């Protein structure tokens, strides 16, 4: 009926709205910024007890100091987190010096809203994307977490949570959250949320966790540690 | 800048009626009769004009296409045209790689190829006209058929247009092998006065003859003479 | 009569029957303009004529004409769509150049017709456009055969005449120059000028003044296609 | 369904995507054009929608060349990307052939160009319609005027805009074949100001312009005393 | 019901409801504010309450060390439209060797958003921009919209809820020139006050401030530094 | 190769020899190098033939279809800038010196000199060739303002009749052409009718 | 535009193919061939569709085709795509001997077509070919082989299959005559001529609605040959005898 | 030069309805004998052979495409190639190449196949097509053989007669040449036979 690029009578691109509908079908991740670092979590989502649990990667690596966590159609975001990490390494091999979170999240921004069906290019896409983002790091101002849409538009938060239950996963966030957290706390109450309000049993196995701060790397949880805090919780 | 879909498609019933359409514009023409006799074919066509003002001589009907091969037609003038075009070109392009005049059945064959290109290509309809070939080499006379849709087929006696059931049963009867080109001359001519509603002329009708020495079309002071029986 | 059946009276492609409903709507839009023309061929003269109507006085008529020169001793007259036939002409014109270009000598009438007929013929095939609304006759010398007289139309037919005649009369313009084909090759000298200022007036009752309509001309003494002038008109117009 | 498309005839042979983007200037403020022995003379009613804007935007009347004028009504940015289309087939003929471009030529070839957009599908008609003027030791003074079909035809006075009926009725009583710019200067500014309503559009602006041989040929804007006076002898006249 | 698709199909009135669309898309936004005095420009701008915990937003972007806009729509559009207008300025210094005139910016501008509203499956730019520079002839306020076309003022809001702004604006443009900077923006930030409903006044992290003049490059006022303008308003 | 063109008050005359070489050999000996470009243009072709042919068919083609779009006879100036267009471009592969000679309604006659190189100049009279260095100095000491149409005829076949017989590449027969505004005049100067100067003796 | 797009290329509700299930449908009704393989060779033989007295039989063949030194086809639907398709299968063979300098395997023939055939299914908004081919043919490494392609673009190999008219039919009466390893080349005519004789709705054959080639190998090369009408008329009269004398 | 850089040489001789060609068996690099059993000649037809001489991989490569080309031209036409033909289709062939061609000169000898007239011919490296009624010959030893058979050719021979010409003509043409020799190959294509033979010749 209509084409991909049509305004309604709201001026809404009745495209973009519905892959924005395409993310409250998603399983829920949360990211919480400190003055000591980040943290990001993410719901696994588990189907039968035959499938393999370390084969789903939702928490991936772009550089030594970022990482990401996605939520939608993980078929779609793996194009996007490819580029990602391209850029990265163009900037540091252009200018001797890593790239900011900004930086990072804004020119990945602007492949969204780059579709079309005539005079497009080459190859180019025929859809939006269905995946949002969720930006953590350091950099010479300190730990940063973004967020990102289909649409295109990033903005900076503290804490957020994107999924299928933000709408209540947000409603305790901002009662728990305050400008004098410790990273610890911070863990603390992401697990805690995750537990209040996903359908499972919050166990060593069926969630995820990373951690940057301004010392070490992007490192990830061990089903050693993790299962520490899960039962020292 | 131009459509890349088909517009003929399949039908749940497997037809193509685009092709089926275009049949039924050629089912509305101008009778075409030919006759492939001994020692020669007989194309022989129903060239009516609306009224007395147009110059009759200015516009054809059959038309050669190298020097032992000529075509009639039946269905729309201005496709017939552009056929007859391309066919003159591929004739040309075979006489330079090879040093040989073509083969009629060659020649068939590579034009029935462009109009099946036109089936299955995006933004086009079919052609809206059937051929009538002739040709003679090596000794031997052909005539072929050619369809909107691509394919083609060889007779000793057909007949397109209106009224070519009708045309076909009265040709069986009469068609015999041994006849000579003369004496084919005056059933074609019998077959079309079968179908005419008014009165023969030199100027109704065109006629074009093909043997050993080459194609050409009679002249009226001919067709006269070969009307007077 | 005629069923339909998809998208038939939308885009060129066939009826049930065969029909091309899509060309016939160009005819009809050949009768928007509401003016006609007449062309009459002689024994040694080629005539066109042509209706003036401006609709009102504050156009400077001297840009208001539909008589054209292709080349030195071509001339036509267009009769539909202004636009359309501008750019017809301007493509007439560029093929007669080229054909000089690259061939030596001067395009005859008939091969420049069949140029314009099979360019339109396109338009009657493919879906994306639309076919230009706007008939066309040409007049010219041969230097083997003498003058000519041929006419295209939107479908692609340009057959050959001897007394033509487009527009929104043409059925009846056509049927009263049939009665004078008869004997006296159609009164075949020099003045068929009256013949076709004749039949341009019986069926439109004008009687019309001195410059209500343009005519063009060549001869076999001159053969460059020339415009007459209003004095010239005139005296041909008191006599009648 | 024949409105959809300007590559559908209707069933009587018209095309009515070119009809509608007619009436898209059938419902637009008015501009007047007089020609005259010296010269052209253009006029339009420039309307001020709230005081907010300074006085200059929106201007209706451009330079194509260092001869050539143009008025506009319509959409303006269609407007705007003809006079760019314009400008590069002026600048185009002067580096081909060492001199000044003709009107009658320059008028051709916009008018092709904008009878083009009439025949696809792909594309739509502009929506807007100009006229032109020119003088020249050659030719004199001329004035043409193009349609949103592609139209191009010669006036003595064209009144392109929604008051043309009104427009068109007052300047055929003028004898315009002998009057000078100076006194037709005045004409245009009475005509314009008479053709104009007051009811429904409250405020409106007036800017002139001309060229001919006081100007040496160059086209160019009214000078400010002159306006002036204009508008005041209009008012006089009116009553 | 079938005239309101394509951007290349007219109404039987002589309309584009494509454009119309996206024009109301434009409405949507939050409002802004522009004016100019004898000698500095000025654009004030209310960032949105996204939610209790984000960052508001960027809302008035560096050009040129002239030209600064501030945007209401598509910010995806708005920052692809900042892109070109930042080449087209860098491209005129590398050749020319000297700024660009606010006025031919606003041209190119115009001609490039043109294009697409004519041709098949293409939309137009869903953005409205306010732009502020200053040159040879003094400051600037253009305006622009999404069908292309462009005007020129002395003082212009966009945005919703702008109606408000719009009418003190007139009745307060009387005395826009002779008045002084610190004049200029308080005049800017009581019309942008106009706007906000009742339960909420400016604070001091919901407003920025771009500033442009005679000797003086364009700058953008940050969280507290915002704070010396913003203590009268009483 | 020696060509020339003079003006007067009405037109202009052009002038030209008729020998083709090819090293040491004559190909040709009554060649016209003297071309048609419009009803009342020409131009003198030196240099390469084949370039010359080329360019000089290209224009004709041009300026035709400019002139019957145009509605109206062309200019000298026109005619002049689309030859200096193509041998400007084609700088590098051409190599034709030409003349240009016409009349127009509007200024009369004129004459302009295209060298190889493509540029282009209005001048009062021309020489070009391989001939021409050798009567530089004649038309220096013999032209004077305001001649009449015999006296250029005159002034051209002395001025071509002293190249001929001091340049090896250059003889045949003089071919004249005067243009007017009435049309145009073709004469043949052969065997006798040259103008001899007398030759030193002893 | 897309007002006027048919989309030839796109999945049902239920996760079918239109254009394909109705190209099958047109195959369905085209005349029957049938194949059959034995230890000495494969055989076609296909049903004459054309029967009118005033055509020509100037080619040596209607429904043939020799594809190669040592391969041959046979179609069932529409013969204007059916010739591209041969032009294809000719033009894939040249090219592998060019390259290779020996002949080509029947199965990467085959497999090089279909190839082309499923192109047409996926993208471009043309329409499918609605072609149905059956293959002999013998190398170096399998020998007597006989395949099958379809319109979606699968092949298959077989030992005794049926395309086009009643072959659904045919195919129930080729299961219980065929006895895998033991047919030899006339007993392999003998069930073609009786499965034929039944499966058309005419009374008996005529020996000219027929069309019969075999293949073989002899003295290191391959040969295929169109049987003859009096061969095939001494087979008819063959069939009737023995069939005859049961009852 | 490059068509001497391998070596070869080539002879068509015409008789009464009948043709023979013939070619030497030496495979070398500039001055090295590396193999003795090359082919130069090629079956085009039942009674159709072509002869090919010059640089080695473009004799090879000639070939090649030469058979992609009549296999296409005899499936589609439905019978057999003509010499006269076959002789333009190369030509055309070798033309493609105007700029940056094959270093190779061919030979052609065939017999028509429904008068059973014989026909030679031969082209020059660019496709210029000459045909004689004696004989042709191509390669390094072209002088040589020229002034034998210009000696030794009579008109209306037999195929008895034919075979010793070309063979005494060969024999010693090549044994003054460097560059060829190890041996000559004879085909006698008559109207119902086409014989070979392996002459013996010098191998120093």
């Amino acid at each position: 009926d209509r084409g991909v690029n049509t305004f309604s009578p709201e001026g809404r691109l009745f495209q973009v709205e519905y892959a924005i509908e395409g993310h409250k079908l998603g399983s829920t991740a949360i990211g919480i910024q400190t003055s000591e670092g980040v943290c990001l979590a993410v719901e696994k989502r588990i189907t039968s007890p035959l499938m393999e649990p370390s084969s789903i990667e939702k928490i991936v690596e772009i550089d030594a100091h970022i990482g990401c966590a996605m939520s939608g159609l993980i078929a779609d975001a793996k194009t996007l987190i490819d580029k990602a990490r391209v850029e990265t390494q163009n900037h540091w091999f252009t200018y001797n010096e890593t790239m900011t979170v900004e930086s990072v999240t804004q020119a990945v921004s602007n492949l969204a809203l780059q579709f079309g069906e005539e005079d497009a290019d080459p190859g180019a896409m025929s859809r939006p994307f269905g995946v949002a983002l969720l930006f953590g790091g350091v950099d010479e101002k300190g730990p940063q977490l973004f967020h990102m849409d289909p649409s295109g538009t990033f903005v900076q938060c503290d804490a957020r949570a994107i999924g299928s239950a933000s709408e209540g996963a947000q409603s305790s966030l901002q009662e728990v959250y305050h400008k004098s957290t410790t990273l610890k706390e911070a863990i603390k109450s992401s697990l805690i949320i995750l537990k209040q309000v996903m359908e499972e049993k919050l166990n060593a196995t069926n969630i995820e966790l990373a951690t940057v701060q301004p010392g070490q790397n992007f490192h990830m949880f061990t089903k050693e540690e993790l299962e520490e805090v899960i039962k020292d919780i | 800048r131009g459509y890349s879909f088909s517009l003929t498609t399949f039908s749940p019933s497997g037809k193509l009626v685009q092709i089926e359409y275009a049949l039924a514009a050629v089912a509305g023409g101008a009778p075409s009769v030919g006759i492939k006799a001994a020692n020669g074919v007989v194309l022989a066509t129903e060239k009516k004009q609306k009224s007395i003002l147009y110059d009759e001589r200015s516009v054809h009907k059959v038309e050669p296409i190298t020097k032992h091969i000529g075509l009639v037609y039946s269905g729309m003038g201005p496709d017939y045209r552009v056929l007859v075009h391309r066919a003159r070109k591929l004739a040309q392009q075979y006489y330079l790689v090879y040093q040989e005049p073509i083969p009629t059945a060659q020649l068939v064959q590579r034009v029935a190829s462009v109009m099946q290109e036109y089936t299955q290509s995006g933004g086009v309809r079919p052609f809206g006209v059937s051929l009538l070939i002739c040709g003679w080499n090596e000794g031997r006379p052909y005539l072929f058929q050619s369809d909107p849709s691509g394919a083609y087929f060889a007779w000793k006696a057909t007949a397109m247009g209106k009224n070519y059931v009708n045309g076909k049963t009265f040709l069986e009867k009469r068609y015999n092998e041994d006849l000579e080109l003369e004496d084919a001359i005056h059933t074609a001519i019998l077959t079309l006065k079968e179908s005419f509603e008014g009165q023969m002329t030199e100027d109704n009708i065109e006629v074009g003859i093909c043997n050993e020495a080459g194609f050409r079309r009679l002249t009226p002071t001919e067709v006269r003479d070969y009307l007077a029986a | 009569r005629g069923s339909s059946a998809g998208f038939d009276r939308h885009i060129t492609i066939f009826s049930p029957e065969g029909r091309l409903y899509q060309v016939e709507y160009a005819f009809k839009a050949i009768n928007q303009g509401g003016l006609t023309s007449v062309a009459v061929r002689g024994k040694d003269c080629a005539v066109i004529v042509t209706q003036k109507k401006v609709p009102d006085k504050l156009l400077d008529s001297s840009t208001v004409t539909h008589l054209f020169k292709i080349t030195e001793n071509i001339g036509c007259v267009m009769t539909g769509m202004t636009a359309d036939s501008r750019s017809q002409v301007q493509r007439a014109r560029y093929e007669a150049a080229n054909w000089k270009y690259k061939y030596g000598y001067e395009i005859p009438v008939d091969m420049l017709c069949k140029r314009i007929a099979d360019i339109s013929q396109v338009y009657t095939q493919n879906a994306e456009m639309r076919p230009l609304g706007c008939c066309m006759i040409l007049i010219g010398i041969d230097e083997e055969q003498g003058p000519q007289v041929y006419k295209c139309d939107p479908a692609g037919y340009y057959c050959g005449f001897k007394a033509t005649a487009a527009g929104v009369k043409q059925t009846e313009s056509t049927s009263f120059l049939e009665k004078k084909v008869k004997k006296k090759f159609d009164w075949t000298f020099e003045q068929t000028v009256e013949t076709a200022i004749t039949c341009l007036s019986t069926v439109l009752s004008i009687d019309f003044k001195p410059s209500e309509i343009e005519v063009g001309v060549v001869t076999v003494e001159n053969p460059k296609f020339r415009i007459l002038t209003e004095a010239e008109i005139d005296a041909h117009l008191v006599a009648l | 369904g024949y409105d959809l498309s300007a590559s559908t005839f209707s069933p009587d042979g018209r095309v009515f995507q070119v009809e509608y983007a007619m009436k898209a200037v059938e419902n637009s403020s008015t501009a007047i054009g007089i020609r005259c022995k010296d010269g052209v003379v253009f006029g339009v009613e420039k309307l001020v929608l709230s005081k907010l804007y300074e006085e200059g935007s929106n201007k209706r009347l451009f330079n194509v060349d260092r001869h050539v004028g143009m008025a506009v009504a319509g959409l303006l940015a269609d407007a705007r990307s003809l006079a760019d289309i314009a400008r590069e087939e002026a600048s185009n003929f002067r580096s081909n052939f060492g001199y000044n471009i003709p009107l009658k030529h320059l008028a051709d070839r916009v008018a092709m160009y904008v009878h083009a957009y009439t025949l696809y599908s792909a594309v739509r008609p502009f929506g807007c319609s100009f006229m032109l003027g020119s003088y020249s030791v050659n030719d004199g003074a001329q004035l043409y005027m193009i349609d949103p079909s592609g139209v191009s035809y010669g006036y003595w006075g064209c009144a392109i805009g929604k008051a043309r009926q009104a427009a068109k009725t007052e300047i055929e009583k003028l004898q315009m074949k002998e009057m000078t710019c100076r006194d037709v200067v005045k004409e245009v500014a009475k005509i314009i100001y008479i053709v104009h309503d007051e009811v429904k559009d409250k405020a409106f602006e007036l800017e002139l312009s001309w060229v001919g041989e006081l100007t040496k040929g160059r086209h160019e804007i009214v000078p400010k005393d002159v306006r002036e006076e204009a508008e005041k002898y209009a008012k006089e006249s009116l009553k | 019901n079938q005239y309101d698709n394509d951007v290349t199909v007219w109404s039987p009135q002589g309309r584009i409801h494509q454009i119309e669309y996206a024009m109301e898309a434009v409405k949507q936004g939050s409002a802004t504010v522009g004016l100019k005095s004898k000698t500095h420009a000025v654009l004030v701008a209310l960032k949105r309450a996204q939610s209790e915990l984000a960052a508001h937003q960027k809302k008035i972007l560096h050009v040129d060390n002239h030209i600064g806009i501030s945007i209401a729509g598509l910010t995806a559009d708005a920052r692809l439209l900042c892109n070109f207008m930042r080449q087209e300025c860098l491209d005129s210094r590398f050749v020319f060797d000297r700024p660009l005139p606010v006025s031919r910016l606003v041209s190119l501008i115009g001609s490039k958003t043109q294009i697409p509203t004519q041709r098949y499956g293409r939309r137009p730019y869903g953005v409205g921009l306010l732009i502020a520079g200053y040159d040879d002839m003094g400051p600037h306020v253009f305006q622009t919209c999404p069908s292309a076309n462009y005007f020129d003022c002395r003082a212009m809001s966009i945005g919703a809820r702008s109606q408000s702004a719009r009418t003190y604006l007139e009745r307060h443009m009387s005395e826009f020139m002779q008045c002084n900077l610190d004049e200029l923006v308080k005049h800017g930030l009581r019309a942008l006050r106009e706007t906000l409903p009742a339960e909420q006044d400016l604070t001091t992290k919901n407003v920025s401030i771009g500033i442009v003049g005679k000797d003086l490059e364009f700058t953008i006022y940050d969280d507290d530094d915002v704070s010396p303008f913003l203590d009268g308003l009483e | 190769t020696t060509i020339m063109a003079v003006q007067f008050d009405g037109g202009v005359v052009l002038g030209a020899d008729s020998r083709t070489t090819t090293g040491s050999y004559i190909a040709n000996r009554v060649t016209d190098k003297l071309t048609p470009i419009h009803d009342h243009i020409f131009c003198c072709r030196s240099g390469s033939a084949a370039d010359t042919q080329a360019v000089a068919d290209a224009v004709t083609y041009q300026l035709g279809f400019h002139s019957i779009e145009l509605n109206e006879p062309p200019l000298v100036h026109t005619a002049a800038s689309l030859f200096k267009e193509m041998c400007y471009r084609y700088r590098e592969d051409l190599m034709a010196g030409i003349i240009i000679a016409g009349w127009d309604p509007q200024e009369g006659g004129q004459v302009y000199s295209v060298p190889m190189g493509g540029m282009m100049v209005r001048q009062s009279f021309a020489i070009g060739g391989s001939g021409s260095s050798y009567i530089y100095g004649y038309v220096d000491a013999t032209y004077r303002e305001g001649m009449t149409k015999d006296e250029c005829l005159q002034f051209t076949a002395n001025a071509l009749a002293l190249a001929m017989e001091r340049d090896g590449s250059s003889g045949g027969v003089i071919r004249l052409a005067a243009i007017q505004q009435s049309g145009v005049e073709r004469q043949v100067l052969l065997g006798d009718q040259i103008p001899k100067v007398t030759i030193s003796t002893l | 535009s897309r007002r006027y797009d048919s989309r030839t290329t796109i999945f049902s509700p239920e996760g079918r193919l239109y254009q394909v299930e109705y190209a099958m449908e047109a195959i369905g009704h085209a005349g029957t061939c049938l194949g059959i393989l034995a230890n000495d060779g494969v055989l076609l033989a296909a049903e004459r569709r054309n029967i009118h007295k005033l055509l020509d039989e100037v080619f040596f063949s209607e429904k043939i085709y020799k594809l190669n030194e040592d391969m041959a086809c046979s179609v069932a639907g529409i013969t204007s795509d059916a010739n591209v398709l041969t032009n294809e299968l000719r033009l894939i063979a040249q090219r592998y001997l060019l390259q290779y300098q020996e002949p080509i395997p029947c199965e990467q023939l085959v497999t090089a077509l279909c190839d082309i055939k499923q192109a047409y299914t996926q993208f471009g908004g043309k329409r499918p070919f609605g072609v149905s081919l059956l293959y002999i043919g013998w190398d170096k490494h399998y020998g007597f082989q006989l395949y099958q392609s379809d319109p979606s673009g699968n092949y298959g190999g077989w030992k005794a299959t049926c395309i086009g008219n009643n072959s659904a039919a045919a195919v129930s009466m080729l299961k219980q005559d065929y006895k895998e390893g033991e047919m030899t080349l006339k007993s392999a005519l003998a069930l073609a001529v009786k499965v034929l004789n039944k499966t058309m709705d005419v009374s008996k054959l005529s020996a000219e609605k027929v069309e019969i080639a075999t293949l073989t190998r002899e003295n290191g090369k391959t040969v295929i040959r169109v049987l003859k009408q009096k061969e095939v008329e001494q087979l008819i009269k063959k069939h009737e005898e023995e069939e005859a004398k049961a009852e | 030069s490059v068509m001497s850089y391998n070596g070869g040489a080539v002879m068509a001789m015409k008789g009464k309805n009948c043709v023979a060609i013939a070619a030497d068996r030496r495979f070398g690099i500039q001055a090295q004998m590396v193999t003795t059993d090359f082919q130069k000649i090629f079956p085009m037809g039942d009674r159709l052979y072509i002869g090919l001489a010059g640089l080695a991989t473009d004799v090879q490569t000639v070939a090649q495409r030469l058979k992609f080309r009549l296999n296409l031209y005899e499936l589609k036409e439905g019978r057999q190639i003509k010499p006269y033909t076959l002789m333009s289709m190369v030509a055309n062939l070798l033309y493609e190449k105007r700029f940056g061609p094959y270093y190779t000169e061919p030979v052609i000898a065939g017999l028509d196949p429904k008068t059973f007239k014989p026909f030679i011919c031969s082209l020059d490296l660019i496709g210029c097509p000459m045909v004689t009624d004696d004989f042709v010959v191509s390669g390094t030893c072209s002088e040589q053989m020229y002034g034998m058979c210009e000696s030794l050719w009579e008109p209306n021979m037999d195929p008895e007669h034919l075979f010793e010409t070309i063979s005494q003509a060969m024999l010693n043409a090549v044994d003054r040449d460097a560059v060829s020799g190890m041996g000559v190959i004879v085909h006698i294509i008559e109207k119902d036979k086409i014989t070979t033979r392996t002459l013996k010749a010098r191998m120093d």
